[PDB]
RNA sequence: UCUCUUACUUUUAACCAGUGAAAUUGACCUGCCCGUGAAGAGGCGGGCAUAACACAGCAAGACGAGAAGACCCUAUGGAGCU
RNA sequence: ACUGAACUCCUCACACCCAAUUGGACCAAUCUAUCACCCUAUAGAAGAACUAAUGUUAGUAUAAGUAACAUGAAAACAUUCU
RNA sequence: CCGAGCCUGGUGAUAGCUGGUUGUCCAAGAUAGAAUCUUAGUUCAACUUUAAAUUUGCCCACAGAACCCUCUAAAUCCCCUU
RNA sequence: GAAAUUGAAACCUGGCGCAAUAGAUAUAGUACCGCAAGGGAAAGAUGAAAAAACCAAGCAUAAUAUAGCAAGGACUAACCCCUAUACCUUCUGCAUAAUGAAUUAACUAGAAAUAACUUUGCAAGGAGAGCCAAAGCUAAGACCCCCGAAACCAGACGA
């Protein structure tokens, strides 16, 4: 045997370090416990779209609670705040809603407000004054 | 093979303080090579887990099995040596600290069977392993009672945080 | 399993319908002729032929320098 | 994977740029070899580098050992109480100057999961949201169903 | 048996590393661990700080009474006190003191500036804090004085490393001024109360009779205790707010399990409210 | 476990032994000497090796040509083997042809 | 990103800033200014004179390493790489607030 | 034999003590109904169900296990016979 | 109106998601030359890397403490009885 | 273990058939056919890969590409400009 | 698959061989198996003197608690929540069908040419006789697996 892998044990060890947490024989037996880490390992990078995504529906979820105690729905919160041009994302609507709720019902009235403008925009066809909130800061 | 449960009477801790808890003497005793499965032999060790000497003595007269009488003798031995050479002061102020059995060297024979064909016969063999603490049984840990539950659930409800906020 | 039409994906066609009706309206109205066109961008167009067949051209092994094989002799760089 | 590895908050180690930042590297040891050609490029960094980054850091003691070795380190201690050993082995003198500046940015914690990207003491100014945040009170306080 | 020698090399390792791990060894001073040099250290200990230090001062302040009592006893033992005739060290007694009397008049004075509200008990008791073990020693920990500090045993006791610091303090008051270590002091001590419930800091016993006692101070009317707000009564789970009324004006309001908790709750939001010390408030100036 | 828990006994090489101290030394007796001699002269071995490089089946039969009649009957038998065996693997198997 | 931050408060930042440590730095952008009893908020930015946010650089690190794998089955497909990112850590110094409304 | 099966004894059995195999086994933290997958699901979807552990029965499922088949086809694969 | 991807934008980065096949950049360990001297460097070599062949040998599991196996009775252990 | 015993040798028989074919990372990469004791295979072409040389490639507009059968469409070929 | 023809240099005690599944089958052609010819193993490890620590699988320490390819995202928190149809190989294509795997350790599978390409040397010549040459010639580097039949023949051994 002229030339022979002396290092075997800590090719294995790299793969079982990983499989040390698992229950089972794949824990120990490297046959097993390769195949696991790899389905581990695959699970941990698929996980990392799965993770914004359910951020996002649990940030939809509070600003949804937090609406309905104001009695506004989500969709019309959301709108009417971009019609208002305030940029704030569903991260920080949700985090003033659990932090700061005299600000997320600061927020609330004026999306409410400027729902009641475009309602009256709406009805009132034809050549009448714009919403005070209604207008918009123009960028050139 | 290895004897690591031999050696274990053989260390030596230095002389303690006055002001210091004296110190309960430990005793390790093994039979090697019993005739016996370890398997069986686990039952009758597990029995004799929390017992003081006597107690498990008792139990281990009592006992049908094969195993019984041989964790007797090995626990009569610990007790005399005990006495003896680890200057315990009483042999009745005992009681079983680790029981275990373990895999002794084993034998392969063949088992003829019913055709041209057999199968293989494997004599077993077993370690019985004893460590023997000066003092008396400690105290079974008491059932959960109801008050400790609900203590508990308490403390899980108080622990919980606003997850995935600032 | 039979499929069936929603009001969503109906108002989702409409939509690309309207993009594309508007796309037929400013294919409607060409700046030039035919004509006119014929030639107005032939000098560029060779110049970048041109530039591709320069590209194809220069390919030839590249400069092989005296200081590169001296340089591997400071593997054995010591201090005295 | 996270649920195989430990994990931690985002801290500082004293409020470092709160009051006034302090530097949490403390000591910079290197071993070298005077012949080798693992340690090169450390020679080299020692030749040149070594003295500018002392000059540039003087919260930083910088040990240089220069003794034989088949591979050169570089061993980091924090302020925390934090050490880190990190090979120079067969690294150039650009890749050695990066990896101690590195050093030099890091602080003590440990370089696993962060859970949180931010950190705060005081989230909420306005109060936090309990259940009786955006309910009205009643006359009384009468529950309801109530007679009295 | 395989031929090489590299695998061989690597498992010793491991081994070595497992019994470490198994058995770890006593702490050990990193003045006796390889790379030291106490010059260097001390040097490199005023720099970072961004301080001017008395390199004199400061090796006799990282000093102590007990390491000198030690190496004596040890020079006593080897023989060669005679021989080796030598003027002791300075104790650390001068500049402990100094530096301990001058933190607590410049925490007492920065607590009174920023809190004028609160009474003098309680800037006591928060400055007690500021200068506790606790704090102290993490500071000093943290900022390598302990492994700078001279002392008889591993690890430094709390008490001394205490004194340590306040040793620093006091060779940096002798060297660059009190402006200077009043800065110190502020970026050091006062950050350690950041992130920190009033109550958290000072121990209080009774609140409702140190508010009774603090609004009959500003001659109002004694706190009317009512309850606001109630959810599951009979139950495990009951949340209760109770309120506190001074001639039916709202000054607190505070949570609980029980009527009794969330009583002690109002009273410990109303003093919070009195002495300035709100979730709220102002934060420190830096 | 297939690792050895004990290092090996330490490997001394002697780098200035005669062997290695005058290693390569003649090489160039012939572009030094006149052409008196060939290199391939200096080289020690197997009479069917001496200066003579070739595939397993060219060594085979090169071996059986020059030494074969001296061999030994089982080895000769097995070199006859050889020869048919990597003959066929030769001319009849692979993937170009 | 959006951050919700006040006095004292840390943040991550999954770049480098190439700022040295200890570098004080103003964040311009400020969409919302809040208090306990006010907020101001910009169409969609407040302007520079109304408010003043205030950082410090305190720590530049590597992220924990993370592992990108990719394997299909039956098609002996199989990668693995690992990345480390670069990140930044600021202290949120001070807020202040100017009157001009 | 059956209508139409019953009673008893022995063996086996089950329990106690001693000795102690074999086929088999990807890993299993191993449910039900309907659907899907050209049939066919413990594991996929929609419902439902569900503290956890032995011991003794059972043979509906795990295309249950071991060889040995029978059928059809193929090989410029064999062999016996004419 | 809103939700809704790895599409697109955003901060930073970029060779870093096809079967057979083909091209390229690295490289574990071993031996040799010369280094190096708590385990390495540049080269030259080669029995140079195994989650799979009802693979070979060895160890130990599962089924399983299961299937199965064994000593007529009393007694002074002289003997007698069935 | 006899439609032709067993052992050894030839023998590493032969097998267009079945099964297997061991570090890391990146890149390009898919379905016209012909012949064949041939359709379980092979050879040539087509497609695919690499390197090299040189100029056009693709997209295309006017013009242009059949009568007979009594009918016949979507289209296709060719093709400057772009 | 030739031959005529040409022409051959001579220093043994060495190894970029193996190191107990390797290298001989070999501790031995023994034990064992077969009537016979014939087939044919396995394994040992103290120290100068015996007149002297940790690591495979399997287990034990230490059985178990709704739920489901056994994990991943996570989380204050093991589980609860959400997401996720084992691996290899084969069939024109498909896997979820069929094939193979109890597990561990060790062993176990790409061998060479013409012609081209790359890098040197010399250059109308190259090559340490032969051979090639209308820029070639010389040298080097770089491409061609493993296991499995039923059979056929020769010589023995068997009523
Ligand atoms: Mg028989
Ligand atoms: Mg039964
Ligand atoms: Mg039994
Ligand atoms: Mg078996
Ligand atoms: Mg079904
Ligand atoms: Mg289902
Ligand atoms: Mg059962
Ligand atoms: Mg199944
Ligand atoms: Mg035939
Ligand atoms: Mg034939
Ligand atoms: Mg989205
Ligand atoms: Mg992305
Ligand atoms: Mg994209
Ligand atoms: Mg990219
Ligand atoms: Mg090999
Ligand atoms: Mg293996
Ligand atoms: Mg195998
Ligand atoms: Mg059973
Ligand atoms: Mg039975
Ligand atoms: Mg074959
Ligand atoms: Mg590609
Ligand atoms: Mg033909
Ligand atoms: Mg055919
Ligand atoms: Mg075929
Ligand atoms: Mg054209
Ligand atoms: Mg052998
Ligand atoms: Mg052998
Ligand atoms: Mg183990
Ligand atoms: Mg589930
Ligand atoms: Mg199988
Ligand atoms: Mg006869
Ligand atoms: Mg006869």
């Amino acid at each position: 045997l002229r030339n022979r892998v002396t290092d075997r044990y800590f090719r294995i060890q790299e793969v079982l370090k990983h499989a040390r947490h698992f229950r089972g024989r794949k824990n120990r037996c490297y046959r097993l416990a390769v195949r696991t880490v790899i389905r581990a390992f695959v699970k941990c990078t698929k996980a990392r779209y799965l993770k914004k995504k359910n951020m996002r529906t649990l940030w939809i979820n509070r600003i949804t609670a937090a609406s309905q105690e104001h009695g506004l729905k989500y969709p019309a919160l959301i709108g009417n705040l971009v019609k208002c041009q305030v940029e704030l994302n569903r991260k920080v609507l949700a985090d003033l809603a659990i932090y700061e709720p005299k600000t997320f019902k600061s927020l609330a009235a004026l999306a409410s407000r400027r729902r009641h403008e475009g309602f009256a925009a709406a009805l009132g066809d034809g050549k009448e004054p714009e919403g005070i909130f209604s207008r918009v800061v123009q960028y050139h | 093979i290895s004897r690591k449960w031999e050696k274990k009477n053989k260390i030596v801790y230095p002389p303690q303080l006055p002001g210091e808890p004296r110190r309960p003497a430990e005793i390790y005793h093994c039979r090697r090579q019993i005739k016996y499965s370890k398997d069986k032999m686990w039952y009758l060790a597990k029995l004799i887990r929390g017992m003081s000497i006597d107690q498990a003595l008792a139990q281990l007269e009592f006992n049908d099995k094969k195993g019984a009488k041989i964790i007797k003798e090995v626990l009569l031995e610990a007790q005399d040596m005990a006495v003896r050479d680890h200057n315990v002061e009483f042999r009745s102020n005992l009681y079983i600290a680790e029981s275990t059995s373990g895999r002794g060297q084993c034998l392969k024979r063949i088992r003829y069977h019913g055709r041209g064909r057999f199968g293989i016969m494997e004599k077993v063999y077993c370690h019985y392993f004893v460590k023997l603490v000066e003092g008396p049984p400690p105290p079974p840990e008491p059932p959960k009672t109801a008050v400790a539950h609900a203590k508990e659930y308490i403390q899980q409800l108080r622990s919980r945080t606003i997850v995935h906020t600032l | 399993r039979p499929r069936f039409v929603s009001l969503r994906a109906k108002q989702n066609m409409i939509r690309r319908l309207e993009i594309e009706a508007e796309n037929h309206y400013w294919l409607s109205m060409p700046y030039m002729t035919r004509e006119q066109e014929r030639g107005h961008a032939a000098v560029r167009r060779r110049e970048a032929f041109e530039a591709i067949k320069a590209a194809a051209t220069s390919k030839f092994p590249p400069h092989r320098f005296i200081a590169d094989q001296l340089d591997h002799l400071n593997v054995t760089k010591k201090w005295s | 994977t996270a649920r195989g590895t430990p994990s931690r908050f985002l801290a500082s180690v004293l409020h470092n740029g709160l009051g006034r930042y302090v530097q949490q590297l403390q000591r910079l040891s290197f071993s070298v070899s005077r012949d080798g050609a693992s340690s090169r490029g450390a020679r080299e960094f020692v030749e040149r580098e070594v003295i500018d980054f002392a000059r540039r850091n003087p919260g930083v003691v910088i040990y240089v050992n220069s003794r034989p070795c088949c591979v050169p380190r570089v061993v980091a201690e924090y302020l925390n109480g934090a050490v880190r050993e990190e090979s120079i082995h067969c690294k150039s003198v650009e890749e050695i100057s990066t990896l101690v500046q590195k050093l030099a940015d890091q602080s003590g914690l440990d370089v696993i999961r962060i859970r949180k990207p931010f950190h705060t003491d005081n989230p909420s100014i306005q109060g936090q949201w309990h259940p009786f945040t955006n309910k009205p009170t009643t006359f009384r306080g009468l529950r309801p169903r109530e007679v009295q | 048996v395989k031929k090489g020698f590299r695998a061989a090399f690597r498992f010793q390792k491991e081994l070595e590393r497992q019994r470490l791990l198994r058995c770890p060894p006593p702490p050990v001073r990193r003045s006796e661990k390889p790379n030291w040099d106490y010059h260097a250290e001390i040097q490199a200990f005023g720099h970072r700080l961004q301080e001017n230090f008395s390199l004199d001062l400061l090796k006799t302040a990282f000093v102590n009474s007990c390491y000198i009592k030690s190496e004596e006893a040890k020079r006593q033992q080897l023989g060669i006190e005679k021989e080796a005739v030598l003027l002791n060290l300075k104790s650390n007694q001068e500049l402990s003191e100094q530096g301990t009397s001058f933190s607590q008049t410049c925490l007492t004075q920065f607590l009174e500036d920023e809190y004028p509200d609160m009474p003098t008990e309680g800037i006591k008791n928060l400055v007690d804090f500021l200068t506790g073990e606790e704090v102290v020693c993490h500071v000093a920990r943290n900022l390598a004085v302990e492994q700078l500090t001279l002392s008889e045993e591993f690890p430094v006791p709390p008490a001394v490393l205490q004194q340590t610091f306040f040793a620093v303090i006091g060779a940096l008051l002798q060297s660059s001024g009190p402006e200077r270590t009043a800065l110190f002091i502020r970026d050091f001590l006062i950050t350690q109360m950041t992130g920190k419930e009033l109550f958290e800091m000072w121990k209080i016993i009774n609140p409702m009779g140190l508010l009774v006692e603090e609004l009959k101070k500003r001659n109002v009317s004694a706190p009317e205790s009512r309850l606001t707000r109630q959810s599951g009564g009979t139950t495990a789970l009951p949340l209760y707010f109770v309120g506190l009324y001074c001639d039916k004006k709202l000054i607190a309001e505070g949570p609980g399990e029980t009527v009794l908790v969330a009583e002690e709750e109002a009273a410990r939001v109303a003093l919070r409210k009195l002495y300035g010390f709100t979730e709220n408030r102002r934060p420190w100036n830096y | 476990i297939g690792i050895r828990l004990t290092l090996p006994p330490p490997k001394v090489v002697d780098r200035w032994n005669e062997k290695r101290a005058m290693f390569g030394v003649y090489d160039n007796i012939g572009i030094l000497g006149n052409f008196e001699k060939h290199p391939k002269e200096l080289i020690r071995g197997p009479i069917w090796l001496r200066g003579w490089k070739g595939n397993e089946l060219q060594r085979c039969i090169r071996k059986r040509k020059m030494v074969g009649s001296r061999m030994f009957a089982d080895d000769l038998h097995n070199l006859n083997k050889r020869i048919r065996y990597l003959y066929k693997h030769f001319n009849r198997h692979g993937k170009f042809r | 990103r959006q951050w919700k931050v006040t006095s004292e408060d840390l943040i991550l930042i999954g770049n480098e800033l190439d700022l040295a440590c200890g570098e004080r730095i103003r964040l311009e952008k400020v969409l919302l200014v809040g208090a306990d009893n006010f907020t101001l908020l910009g169409k969609p930015l407040l302007g520079k004179d109304l408010v003043r946010v205030e950082a410090t650089v305190i720590e530049k690190t590597e992220s924990w390493p993370r592992i990108i794998m990719r394997f299909r089955k039956r098609k002996n497909f199989k990668k693995k790489r690992i990345v480390t990112t670069p990140q930044t850590v600021l202290r949120i110094n001070s807020i202040e607030i100017a009157p001009c409304l």
